[PDB]
Protein backbone atom coordinates (compact mmCIF):
# COMPACT_ATOMS: atom_id res chain seq x y z
CA UNK A 1 0.00 0.00 0.00
CA UNK A 2 2.32 2.51 0.74
CA UNK A 3 4.46 1.89 -2.41
CA UNK A 4 1.55 1.99 -4.12
CA UNK A 5 0.99 5.50 -2.68
CA UNK A 6 4.59 6.15 -3.29
CA UNK A 7 3.56 6.01 -6.78
CA UNK A 8 0.82 8.15 -6.82
CA UNK A 9 2.15 10.78 -5.30
CA UNK A 10 4.99 10.69 -7.90
CA UNK A 11 2.61 11.03 -10.64
CA UNK A 12 0.53 13.93 -8.86
CA UNK A 13 4.07 15.93 -9.31
CA UNK A 14 4.30 15.32 -12.54
CA UNK A 15 1.07 16.03 -13.39
CA UNK A 16 1.15 19.48 -11.93
CA UNK A 17 4.61 19.64 -13.72
CA UNK A 18 2.97 18.45 -17.33
CA UNK A 19 0.17 21.14 -16.10
CA UNK A 20 2.26 23.78 -15.90
CA UNK A 21 4.35 23.04 -19.19
CA UNK A 22 0.58 23.18 -20.71
CA UNK A 23 -0.40 26.41 -19.15
CA UNK A 24 3.00 27.99 -20.66
CA UNK A 25 2.03 26.52 -24.09
CA UNK A 26 -1.14 28.63 -23.97
CA UNK A 27 0.14 31.97 -22.15
CA UNK A 28 2.77 31.70 -25.13
CA UNK A 29 0.28 31.26 -27.60
CA UNK A 30 -1.54 34.41 -26.22
CA UNK A 31 1.56 36.16 -26.50
CA UNK A 32 2.15 35.08 -29.86
CA UNK A 33 -1.28 36.96 -31.05
CA UNK A 34 -0.59 40.32 -29.33
CA UNK A 35 2.86 40.20 -31.23
CA UNK A 36 0.64 39.48 -34.01
CA UNK A 37 -1.35 42.13 -33.59
CA UNK A 38 1.65 44.80 -32.89
CA UNK A 39 3.18 43.91 -35.81
CA UNK A 40 -0.02 44.76 -37.91
CA UNK A 41 -0.02 48.02 -36.05
CA UNK A 42 3.73 48.68 -37.55
CA UNK A 43 2.46 47.74 -40.97
CA UNK A 44 0.27 50.62 -40.30
CA UNK A 45 2.85 53.03 -39.16
CA UNK A 46 5.05 52.40 -42.66
CA UNK A 47 1.40 52.42 -44.67
CA UNK A 48 1.31 56.14 -42.65
CA UNK B 1 1.83 98.98 -64.61
CA UNK B 2 -0.60 99.26 -61.47
CA UNK B 3 -2.89 96.63 -62.63
CA UNK B 4 -0.02 94.60 -63.77
CA UNK B 5 1.62 94.51 -59.85
CA UNK B 6 -2.34 93.70 -58.65
CA UNK B 7 -2.79 91.23 -60.46
CA UNK B 8 0.84 89.57 -59.53
CA UNK B 9 -0.72 90.04 -55.59
CA UNK B 10 -3.77 88.24 -56.52
CA UNK B 11 -1.69 85.61 -58.21
CA UNK B 12 0.47 84.65 -55.56
CA UNK B 13 -2.64 85.39 -53.15
CA UNK B 14 -4.45 82.85 -55.00
CA UNK B 15 -1.91 79.90 -54.94
CA UNK B 16 -0.90 80.76 -51.51
CA UNK B 17 -4.68 79.86 -50.32
CA UNK B 18 -4.68 76.42 -52.80
CA UNK B 19 -1.25 75.98 -50.63
CA UNK B 20 -3.23 76.14 -47.15
CA UNK B 21 -6.03 74.02 -48.81
CA UNK B 22 -3.73 71.41 -49.90
CA UNK B 23 -2.17 71.35 -46.66
CA UNK B 24 -5.50 70.58 -44.60
CA UNK B 25 -6.61 68.24 -46.81
CA UNK B 26 -3.22 66.20 -46.35
CA UNK B 27 -3.19 66.93 -42.20
CA UNK B 28 -6.62 64.81 -42.37
CA UNK B 29 -4.96 62.08 -44.53
CA UNK B 30 -2.67 61.11 -41.56
CA UNK B 31 -5.23 61.28 -39.10
CA UNK B 32 -7.24 59.17 -40.08
CA UNK B 33 -4.39 56.33 -40.43
CA UNK B 34 -3.51 57.34 -37.16
CA UNK B 35 -6.63 56.36 -36.04
CA UNK B 36 -6.07 53.19 -37.36
CA UNK B 37 -3.24 52.68 -35.74
CA UNK B 38 -4.85 53.59 -32.07
CA UNK B 39 -7.32 51.27 -32.88
CA UNK B 40 -4.97 48.20 -33.56
CA UNK B 41 -3.15 49.91 -30.48
CA UNK B 42 -6.00 49.03 -28.38
CA UNK B 43 -6.53 45.80 -29.65
CA UNK B 44 -3.19 44.84 -28.59
CA UNK B 45 -3.90 45.95 -25.08
CA UNK B 46 -6.79 43.83 -25.16
CA UNK B 47 -4.97 40.34 -26.25
CA UNK B 48 -2.43 41.60 -23.96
Amino acid sequence: ISQSETYRRRRQEWEIQRNNAEAELKQIDAQLKSLAVRREAAVLQKTS
Amino acid sequence: TQFGSTLQNIIERQDAEALNALLQNQAAELILTNLSIQDKTIEELDAE
